[PDB]
C-alpha cells in the first residue's frame, strides 16, 4: 500500500503496524514489538471519540524527541515516528 | 476556532464548556486515552512522552496538554 512508501521513507525513523489485537504486524527503526500493544490501544481509544465510520482517527504525540503519528485504519493501525 | 473546552483533575472533571460540557462518556474516554499516551516510552527512561497530544478527525480535532494532575483539552474546527 502507501505502507511500502512509509517503510521506504527516510524522513521517518520508526514505523509500526498493528491490529485491534495488539500483535506486532511489522516494524522498522525506533519502533519495535514493545510498542505494539500501546499503539494498538491508543488507536482503538481514539476511534471511540468519533461515530463517523468514514473518519480515520489520528493520534499525534508531539515531542521534542520527534513526533509520533498514529492512524487508525480499517483492519490495521499505522504508527510513524518522525524525527522532526 | 474553539468548539469546546474540558479540563480534568486527578482523573475527575473540573471544568467544561461547549460540545465537551455534560459529556461524561467523552470525558472518561479522553482521560483514558491521555493516561495511555502518558504511559508511552520511546526508549527506557524516556520522559515525557509528549509535550502536546492531538486527536484529529474530519472536522473536529482535540488538542490536549498535561500539567501535573491537571489535563487541558480543546475541541477545534479543521
Amino acid at each position: 500500500q502507501h505502507l511500502e512508501d512509509t517503510m521506504k521513507n527516510p524522513s521517518i525513523v520508526g514505523v509500526l503496524c498493528t491490529d485491534s489485537q495488539g500483535l506486532n504486524l511489522g516494524c522498522r527503526g525506533t519502533l519495535s514489538d514493545e510498542h505494539a500493544g500501546v499503539i494498538s490501544v491508543l488507536a482503538q481509544q481514539a476511534a471511540k471519540l468519533t461515530s463517523d465510520p468514514t473518519d480515520i482517527p489520528v493520534v499525534c504525540l508531539e515531542s521534542d524527541n520527534g513526533n509520533i503519528m498514529i492512524q487508525k485504519h480499517d483492519g490495521i493501525t499505522v504508527a510513524v515516528h518522525k524525527m522532526a | 476556532d474553539q468548539l469546546g473546552y474540558l479540563v480534568l483533575s486527578e482523573g475527575a472533571v473540573l471544568a467544561s464548556s461547549g460540545d465537551l460540557e455534560n459529556d461524561e462518556q467523552a470525558a472518561s474516554a479522553i482521560s483514558e486515552l491521555v493516561s495511555t499516551a502518558c504511559g508511552f516510552r520511546l526508549h527506557r527512561g524516556m520522559n515525557v512522552p509528549f509535550k502536546r497530544l492531538s486527536v484529529v478527525f474530519g472536522e473536529h480535532t482535540l488538542l490536549v496538554t498535561v500539567s501535573g494532575q491537571r489535563v487541558f483539552v480543546v475541541k477545534r474546527q479543521n
